RNA sequence: GGAUUUGGUGGAUUACUAGC
């Protein structure tokens, strides 16, 4: 409940640096500005390493074995992370700017090129224990007029060739004895050489240039050495090759141009297979897999990563991250669906299960400020600064109606009636709460009475009451349904920019400008308590600042708050560097999360060493599944979670209860005990040992035997396990039994079980019904063929 | 006793212990090795970072150290390790049961001297080879020839001659033949420490009485002699900057500087290391540079420099007294109670029977500082009750620290041994 | 020296600030001109400058949104250089003079809503012109409240 | 013995693989 970890970063697929496929090619890794994200094409899952990188990734190195992954920052810091381990084995520091790092095919040593110097360093064994000084450098080459713009490695480690930007290209062997074989540097190349490629036969050397003219080097008699055999030229009106990737086995050449046109050629036949423009902006880094089936092209200017297969015209994954930042975060009733707003106004729907965007919405010309979902999967309402609010369908991907005001006002924020009849929005220009009906696109009423603008608006589902947020330091609770039209006002000490509505429908959580978060009642005007947030907020000193980070008033408030669906915890986040988790009854924070550690971003450091974009969280929500809360950052949408469960959180242990004892119960056939003895440890592998063990004939006997106290806990366990597990039929008999054993109790404690009901009924909708409908549709088609008369 | 979970990383909080540190030079940089018990360390001399600690603990204490350019020669009980980057790359075992007291390197040869007056010679097997490996021969010294071996020195420009200094007199052994080419005359005092000179044919000598004796080998005579009141000379070094300077390090904590040209002392340093733990065990002017490096046995290592002279025309007469430069510290006595400071494992509080708490650094080993003990002047206005000769706080047996509100008020509570109160500390 | 002559009247950081506005204030007229060369009964053109006068009045560089002639004649740099923040603090009578308002912004006494503002050259929208106040608990908002004998240190004003 | 103010150096202020 308390220990969250950084599970996933979502959005911003590609920021900068090399994009390199894995040796297997199952997983493709794209480097973000401060972190490295690994995408598995086969499992459609995105995983991001918990480690921060202190500036933006400039180079990515992947070992052929895959044991060690190296990322080089602009500063030259080197971070080594084992893919299986997912931990930083060593953090050596390079002292100059790194362009590309490529491990050798053997993997004994990794070639590294910095400036005009080429370095080969023996790689420390992953299996070997950590050492104080693991990094060792085998050799340094300084014979370059200018720093090499690219590095290429042959199958053997004897020859390493780096193409300089001067025009000249040089070849370096690994071992000193093979120096006599190859030490020559090519000359006469026009413009600059983007990269140098080696074919399976070492006789032919392929070079590329900025101009776009390609020259092939073939060794032959004029006692005779290294003529140009044939030249190959690519014709582009204004396009110039930027990044070139070549695969020797398939003889496939990937060319990157300033125009952004994508073209493919074969070195042996010099034939152009296809020319496609990924985007107007030029491709920065292109990489190829061993098979060569998947090619990844990423443009830094548009910040979009695209993967294409040459053999079949289908794209495994194509997506573009938000250009600036996500203004609002919207969570649908189903845990998987995620909606993120952007400054551009483009709306993209992310997926909780796999970090990809199902679709985009370009309906809002102006930037989108708030995106919210009504209590259905039918539609989502988005608030924009354009002055119009447009509802969207998710079955059909279309506007219903675009709600607008009278005198064309900006709209910050938004509130949707849970029974989806009424959409309310609020401004900075007007400070009148406009109210639209969902059916008739007219505005029903202009609810007014605030001095100063409305910051936020929310509706409690249980009581259907909307509470306004004002800069006048007074919180007014509206009651708008059914012949009442009565507004209750509660005074607040400082401008309230944060409004949170509890699931209960009885409490309202606020975030004022003094820092302090207050929790009010609704049926009474009084407050339960307030929790003090000015001290435990980390604030950055910007680069252009003139004050200490201690006494600036930039970031010590909270520009968002969201209650957990338990109603017991608040996650807050503002224009600061930090996110919080306050407990609501005990009134004490639980754990404080630093969003990012980048010198590249501004608001990170409390103390600088002796404009840049500010780093701040915009909108935070806790998911219905409730494992993690997503906070929408500058770097992109973060996701925190507890899906690890590497943690010993026991409950009611006796001395008699050990993991072995639970296993003994299965032999004893005491299913009721061995489940409770496994719930006492609260460890998932003992539970899966006893959940998968007990048979069908004693599931309901066990369900009746299960205590009321463990009913909420057992339901949550089934919800997280059955989504990725092959047993449909065995899991549903449990959910039949838990519901069948105590239908009334679960219904009576509707507030007590919220996360369990939502998690269980995502498993039923997403994977269980689609198996049903395919079984249903297939059966009807067979019935139609036999029933219908034969043709001719 | 091999564990399955844990494996030792390095020992932290220890700089020196009393074994004489030995300097080495790589490229233009200067690297200084010390030892800690059974595991030696390597410090840079330009900023005193920690560069290398050894990969395994030695089976016993390192008795003597020396370092030729890349290779650190470490000598524990029966064996001599020839270490590069803290990695044991060649273990050289001496064929006695005696324990090795002193060690020396020149040329193709290694020269190790056990305690029972026996000197072992190890040759480079090839001139291509970097570490000497093959056992050449066994040189002995009977007690009619000289006393117990004080040290082994190899002077400049002597083909295979090894200046063996003893408690009685000074020897010379041509290690190619194995023969005593020259023996000196017997000295009236017990010799404690010898060191060569940047001049030709001269080794410097140090007695248990306070006498430094310059001794020529070509003439076999005493050229100069320097008397010191009431001191046991423990370390000698010459400044090679171009200005003649001798540094005599006592065992009563004093470091004493001479000017051999002017025949005068210049400035005497008092208590730069503790008298009780051994005084100045080793002091060395770095080559051609005005930096002397002092390392006592009281778990510290300090550098002192000479500023340039304030006189324009005079120069060598008006000499600036030496000046404190960077240093590293540790813990004199063993630590009683420690704790970790923060979540990223970046500081460790350590309070010991030395009565002085230390905030050591796991991260960078030059970042460790003693927490000050300097009482805040009271809010109330009445004066603080305490002895005017300030003594340290009694030793700390219970510590508590919660890091949540740091930098705004106190967050460390320590309970001292046998005190009815218990103080607080800001982190 | 028109660029200097209006840098003094409004107090500008760099003498290049003027021609940093006068490139924009010229770019208004170049879009005004080509939108005058479209035929008059064009539902693009009729939509498109009224789309623009919405923005140039919200930002407040021009006094009215009715007169279409203002868009070439009244769009001056000294018009856009008096929706600067220190001019607005002198218009709203916050500081006494216009140099003294730059002195209070740079020292950090003024704010817009939540966050204090520190660049002197902050353009302020006519809509956002409502929300400039002295930053709270400041030593210059404390002195004001002492003049009316109306401090309240529970606010720690 | 006590208090206030100030000049200068050294060590930190990112995570320790030696100089040309």
């Amino acid at each position: 409940k308390s220990d969250f970890k950084f599970s996933n970063l979502l959005g911003t697929v590609y920021r900068q640096g090399n994009i390199t496929f894995s040796d297997d090619g199952k997983q493709l890794l794209s480097p973000v500005g401060n972190r490295v994200s690994v995408f598995d094409l086969i499992n459609n899952k995105s995983f991001t390493f918990e480690y921060e990188h202190r500036k933006n990734i400039a180079a990515i190195d992947l070992n052929k074995q895959g044991t060690l992954l190296i990322s080089i920052d602009e500063d030259g810091r080197a971070i080594l992370v084992n893919f299986k381990a997912r931990n930083v084995l060593h953090h050596f520091n390079f002292k100059e700017k790194c362009s590309a790092v490529k491990f050798s095919p053997d993997g004994r040593l990794f070639a590294l090129a910095s400036g005009r110097f080429l370095q080969i360093w023996k790689t420390p064994d992953v299996n070997k224990d950590r050492q104080f000084a693991p990094f060792v450098r085998h050799r340094v080459h300084a014979g370059h007029f200018q720093d090499i713009t690219s590095l290429t490695w042959s199958q053997d480690s004897r020859f390493i060739l780096t193409t300089s930007k001067d025009l000249s290209a040089k070849i370096w062997s690994v071992d000193s004895e093979e120096k006599n074989l190859a030490a020559t540097t090519f000359n006469g190349h026009r413009d600059y050489v983007m990269g140098a490629f080696f074919s399976h036969d070492q006789e032919k050397i392929y070079t590329v240039s900025k101009d776009g003219a390609v020259f092939v080097w073939e060794f032959t008699k004029r006692k005779y050495s290294w003529r140009i055999t044939k030249k190959h030229f690519f014709y582009a009106n204004q396009a110039k090759v930027k990044c070139v990737t070549f695969h020797p086995a398939t003889r496939l050449l990937a060319v990157g141009f300033t125009s952004g046109e994508f073209r493919l050629y074969d070195l042996p036949d010099f034939t152009l297979i296809q020319q496609l423009s990924m985007g107007q902006n030029p491709v920065n880094t292109v990489s190829v897999n061993q098979t060569g089936e998947w090619l990844a092209f990423g443009s830094s200017k548009l910040g979009q990563l695209l993967v294409y297969e040459w053999q079949s015209e289908s794209y495994i994954l194509k997506q573009q991250g938000h250009f600036d930042s996500t203004n609002s975060l919207a969570y649908s009733p189903d845990g998987s669906r995620v909606v993120t707003a952007s400054e551009d106004g483009k709306i993209k729907v992310w997926d909780i299960t796999s970090g990809f965007c199902l679709a985009t919405f370009e309906e809002h010309t102006s930037s989108v400020t708030a995106v919210q979902f009504a209590k259905r999967g039918q539609v989502m309402f988005s608030s924009s600064l354009d002055g119009t609010v447009r509802a969207w369908d998710l079955i059909r991907y279309r506007n219903f109606r675009t709600f607008t005001g009278t005198e064309r006002i900006q709209f910050n924020c938004l509130a949707v009636d849970p029974s989806g009849e009424v959409v309310c929005a609020g401004s900075l220009d007007n400070f009148d709460i406009h109210v639209w009906s969902v059916q008739t696109g007219q505005l029903l009423d202009a609810l007014s009475g605030h001095e100063g603008p409305v910051s936020c608006l929310s509706f409690s589902q249980e009581n259907s009451v909307l509470a306004s947020a004002s800069w006048d330091k007074t919180i007014r609770i509206w009651s708008i349904f059914g012949r009442s039209q009565q507004v209750e006002p509660i005074e607040v000490y400082s401008d309230v920019l944060a409004l949170s509505m509890r699931p209960d429908g009885k409490e309202v959580a606020v975030s004022t400008l003094k820092g302090q978060i207050s929790i009010f009642n609704i049926e009474d005007a009084k407050q339960v308590g307030n929790i003090d947030c000015r001290k435990d907020i980390i604030s950055g000193r910007f680069n252009q600042d003139r004050f200490t980070a201690k006494n600036s008033e930039r970031s010590k408030f909270f520009t968002t708050i969201h209650y957990s669906f338990d109603g017991m915890a608040i996650v807050a986040g503002g224009n600061n560097n930090s996110i919080c988790l306050y407990d609501v009854p005990n009134e004490v924070l639980l754990k404080r999360f630093i969003v990012s550690r980048n010198m590249a971003l501004n608001g990170t450091l409390e103390f600088l060493n002796s404009m840049r974009p500010e780093v701040r969280v915009t909108s935070v929500q806790f998911s219905p599944t409730a494992n993690a809360f997503a906070a929408a950052s500058t770097e992109g949408l973060l996701i925190y979670s507890t899906n690890d469960t590497i943690l010993f959180d026991p409950f009611d242990l006796d001395v008699d209860v050990t993991p072995h004892s639970t296993v003994e119960a299965l032999r004893e056939k005491q299913f009721l005990n061995a489940l409770v003895m496994a719930f006492r440890l609260n460890e998932e592998y003992l539970i899966n040992k006893v959940y998968e063990a007990i048979p069908i004939k004693e599931i309901p006997l066990v369900a009746s035997n299960i205590p009321a106290i463990y009913l909420p806990r057992i339901l949550k366990f089934i919800g997280d396990f059955a989504i990725e597990s092959q047993h449909i039929e065995f899991n549903l008999i449990w959910i039949k039994a838990l519901l069948s054993a105590s239908g009334g109790y679960i219904n009576e404690h509707k507030y007590l079980f919220s996360t369990a009901m939502r998690s269980i009924q995502r498993f039923i909708v997403r994977v269980a019904k689609e198996v049903v409908n395919t079984t249903t549709d297939n059966k009807y088609t067979y019935r139609f063929l036999v029933s219908t008369d034969g043709s001719m | 006793k091999n564990s399955k979970i844990f494996s030792p990383f390095r020992i932290i909080g220890n700089v020196s212990n009393g074994v004489p540190f030995a300097t080495g030079t790589l490229g233009s940089t200067f690297y200084i090795v010390t030892c800690v018990g059974k595991t030696f360390q390597i410090y840079d001399a330009n900023t005193l970072h920690l560069l290398f600690v050894s990969e395994k603990e030695t089976p016993s204490s390192i008795v003597a150290l020396s370092a030729h350019f890349h290779y650190v020669y470490a000598a524990y009980e029966n064996k001599v390790g020839i270490y590069k980057r803290g990695i044991e790359e060649h273990l050289l075992e001496l064929e006695t049961d005696a324990n090795v007291e002193h060690l020396c390197i020149f040329g193709d040869y290694l020269c190790a001297s056990t305690d029972d007056n026996s000197i072992f010679i190890y040759k480079k097997s090839d001139p291509q080879d970097k570490y000497p490996s093959e056992f050449y021969t066994k040189l002995t010294v009977t007690e009619i020839q000289g006393g117990e071996i004080v040290s082994l020195q190899h002077l400049a420009t002597y083909l295979n001659k090894l200046t063996v200094v003893t408690k009685s007199n000074v020897l010379l052994f041509n290690v190619r033949t194995g023969k005593l080419v020259f023996t000196s005359n017997e000295f009236p005092d017990q010799i404690t420490t010898a060191e060569p000179a940047p001049v030709l044919d001269i080794i410097a000598l140090g007695t248990v009485t306070g006498e430094v004796i310059m001794f020529n080998m070509r003439k076999g005579k005493r050229i100069r002699t320097i008397k010191i009141p009431q001191s046991r000379i423990s370390s000698l070094s010459f400044r090679t900057d171009g200005s003649s300077h001798l540094s005599v390090g006592t065992s009563s904590g004093d470091l004493i500087f001479y000017d051999l040209d002017r025949r005068s002392r210049i400035h005497v340093l008092k208590n730069i290391h503790r008298e009780s733990y051994g005084g100045v065990t080793q002091a060395t002017f770095l080559n051609g540079q005005p930096i002397i490096v002092t390392s006592g046995g009281d778990n510290s290592l300090k550098e002192y420099v000479f500023d340039p002279s304030l006189s324009q025309g005079s120069g060598d007469v008006v000499v600036q007294p030496p000046r404190y430069l960077r240093s590293r510290g540790g813990h004199s006595q063993p630590p009683s109670y420690i704790a970790f400071a923060d979540s990223q494992s970046h500081f460790m509080l350590s309070a010991s029977k030395d009565r002085s708490l230390w905030s050591f650094s796991l991260r960078k080993d030059a970042q460790s500082q003693e927490m000050s003990q300097r009482l805040h002047k009271k809010q109330d206005g009445g004066r603080v009750g305490g002895s005017t000769i300030k003594s340290k706080f009694p030793e700390i047996v219970a510590l508590a620290i919660e890091n949540a509100r740091i930098g705004e008020w106190e967050n460390i509570i320590t309970a001292h041994k046998d005190e009815k109160f218990a103080r607080t500390w800001d982190m | 020296h028109r660029d200097t002559q209006v840098m003094r009247t409004y107090h500008i950081q760099n003498r290049e600030d003027y021609h940093k506005y006068n490139r924009i204030c010229g770019d208004i007229r170049r879009l005004a001109n080509k939108l005058s060369l479209l035929p008059p009964t064009d539902p693009f053109r009729r939509k498109h400058e009224q789309l623009l006068l919405d923005k140039l009045y919200a930002m407040g560089v021009l006094t009215t949104k009715s007169k279409i002639s203002d868009l070439e004649n009244k769009v001056t740099v000294s018009a856009i250089c008096r929706r600067r923040l220190p001019v607005i603090m002198h218009r709203l009578k916050m500081a006494e003079t216009i140099q003294d308002a730059v002195k209070f912004i740079e020292q950090g006494h003024v704010r817009v809503g939540p966050n204090l503002i520190n660049d002197p050259a902050y353009l302020v929208t006519r809509n956002m012109e409502d929300y400039v106040t002295w930053v709270d608990n400041s030593k210059i908002k404390k002195t004001l409240l002492r003049y009316r004998n109306q401090i309240d240190d529970f606010d720690f004003s």
